[PDB]
């Protein structure tokens, strides 16, 4: 429950049945994280 | 134990004090986890009857479940907690990278040709 | 039929110097002249010109005169000095489309089949190119007049020539934002480009002035294209169009990240090439 | 009538507004596409059609108010986005 509260894992729990389901989250590529992994190091390699 | 999702052990420590009273501290400790269970009712749960999440805190059947059930959603129904697990509105945003990235592209162009 | 026009700076200045040489009249005189040149591969060419004597009175402004003897003799001189040079049409100084410029073209259509006109500018200020050319089309259509004729603007640009660029680049000597790198497009079409869209945005706003107050003909042939603008307004942000945009952007900053990674190593090699010029020189010379 | 938001109607809606049966509306809209008064695509399994281009009609002095207004705040988008261009691209060229 706190693992869904604090961020970490997202998906649902069937507390009545027992199983914790989790979706298949692929294509993190289009999601705007690796542009930030770029942008951290673009300006820094320009700094060095 | 408050750091992780250890709830039940903390509420076992609520009453298992060998040292002294600690009453005013375990009453804050009570409210600050009352709104925490009242927070973690808000997942993508299924229907929970009026027994399970009724007994996850410390109550049998007062109107404290009317206080939480009218405080947040998971509405009072026929032995039902209603799941409004939507999480739908916020995605598909091209314009915000088309403003922020529109800044960062020109900021890439500044330290690219202009002497500093 | 006619693709586009090619205008040289020699004739471009060679109208304005005539505006200077008849600028002593003070009151009103329009520079109307004969436009000479070729057209090859359906690309219109403009090389040489002169100006014909012309006067015009304000009362009863349906009267024009071109000295056709002057039209014959000087152009025979121009053919004699240059058999390659020939007629291409005419031009007028064109502030605001004077009214005789519906039958000047019909007056001298017997020389050039597409006797094209060129509107120029004498007071140069805009965010674009103040060079204009129409084309003559006539129409026997359902509406309007039975005898109906309206000019249609063919696009206009300034063609260059390897000969004349020496004199043009010589006569500039003022400012020239060359060294086209990461910044020339940023100003020639990104600072200036959206302001190029500003005027075309504002032009239909200028047609928009007839909501209940402007001119009496209403739409007919104006609103199918306007409906096609909002109809052909582009795709909204829901599709993988979003995800393909993120995809190719996320592909582009791979390449930018690569070359950016190379550049610092290049300048590091350039640093060691300077420390070798430091430590093995300070002990030697002193 | 439908905006540029969806303009995706269904064969039940053609069967409602034209009171003509389900097995004839496709023969209608293939003729509409063959004439070329409309340009769009036809799904059969979800019973919907993605109409894209329509034949442009005439209009009175009321529709130019709406086209006026949709032009109006489209001006300030060009103003607003070009404002970042001249502000952030200021020192790049004088």
């Amino acid at each position: 429950a706190k693992a869904i509260r604090d961020g970490v894992i997202e998906a649902s729990i069937n507390h009545e049945k027992g199983y914790v389901q989790s979706k298949e989250m692929i294509d993190i590529y289009s999601t705007r994280e690796p542009q930030l992994a770029f942008h951290q190091r673009i300006s820094f390699c320009l700094d060095i | 134990y408050l750091m992780e999702g250890s709830y039940n052990k903390v509420f076992l420590a609520k009453g298992n004090i060998p040292a002294e009273s600690y009453t005013f501290f375990i009453d804050i400790l009570l409210d600050t986890i009352r709104d925490e269970i009242a927070g973690c009712i808000e997942k993508a749960y299924e229907k929970i009857l009026f027994t399970e999440a009724t007994r996850i805190l410390f109550f049998n059947t007062p109107k404290k479940m009317t206080d939480y059930a009218k405080k947040r959603g998971w509405v009072l129904g026929p032995n039902n907690y209603y799941s409004f697990a939507s999480q739908q509105q916020k995605p598909e945003d091209t314009t915000i990278p088309s403003t922020e990235l529109a800044k960062q592209v020109i900021e890439y162009a500044r330290q690219l040709e202009m002497i500093v | 039929a006619v693709q586009k026009v090619v205008v040289h700076p020699l004739v471009l200045l060679s109208v304005v110097d005539h505006f200077n040489r008849i600028g002593k009249v003070g009151n009103q005189k329009r520079v109307v002249g004969v436009l000479l040149g070729s057209w090859q591969k359906k690309v219109l060419d403009v090389s040489n010109s002169f100006a014909v004597p012309f006067d015009e009175d304000d009362k009863d402004d349906s009267v024009w005169f071109l000295d056709h003897d002057y039209l014959e003799n000087m152009y025979g001189m121009f053919k004699k000095v240059n058999a390659r040079e020939r007629i291409v049409g005419w031009y007028h100084t064109g502030p605001k489309l004077h009214k005789n410029d519906i039958a000047i073209n019909e007056l001298m259509k017997r020389y050039c089949p597409n006797s094209v006109l060129v509107i120029i500018d004498v007071k140069p200020k805009d965010l674009g190119l103040p060079t204009e050319a129409y084309i003559s089309v006539e129409e026997v259509h359902d509406d309007g007049t039975p005898t109906s004729k309206t000019f249609e603007h063919v696009t206009s640009e300034i063609g260059a020539e390897e000969a004349e660029e020496v004199g043009v680049e010589h006569l500039l000597r003022d400012i020239k934002d060359t060294t086209v790198g990461t910044l020339s497009q940023r100003i020639t079409n990104q600072v200036h480009g959206l302001k190029g869209l500003n005027s075309k945005l504002l032009d239909i706003r200028s047609y928009l002035e007839k909501v209940a107050t402007g001119k009496l003909p209403i739409n007919h042939q104006i609103i199918y294209q306007l409906q096609d603008v909002f109809n052909l307004l582009p795709d909204v942000s829901l599709q993988e169009f979003v995800k393909a945009f993120y995809l190719k952007t996320n592909d582009q900053m791979v390449v930018v990240y690569l070359a950016s990674l190379i550049r610092s190593v290049v300048a590091l090699h350039n640093l060691i090439n300077n420390k070798i010029a430091n430590r093995d020189a300070e002990k030697k010379e002193g | 009538t439908r905006p540029a938001n969806h303009r995706q109607l269904t064969f039940e809606e053609i069967a409602k507004s034209a009171k003509i049966t389900v097995n004839e509306v496709e023969l209608l809209v293939m003729k509409a596409l063959s004439v070329g008064l409309v340009k769009g695509s036809i799904d059969e399994v979800d019973k919907r059609v993605h109409m894209t281009w329509v034949q442009p009609r005439v209009l009175d002095l009321q529709q130019i108010k709406g086209m006026k207004d949709r032009l109006e705040f489209w001006c300030t988008d060009v103003k607003s986005m070009e404002m970042l261009v001249e502000h952030q691209a200021h020192d790049i060229l004088t």
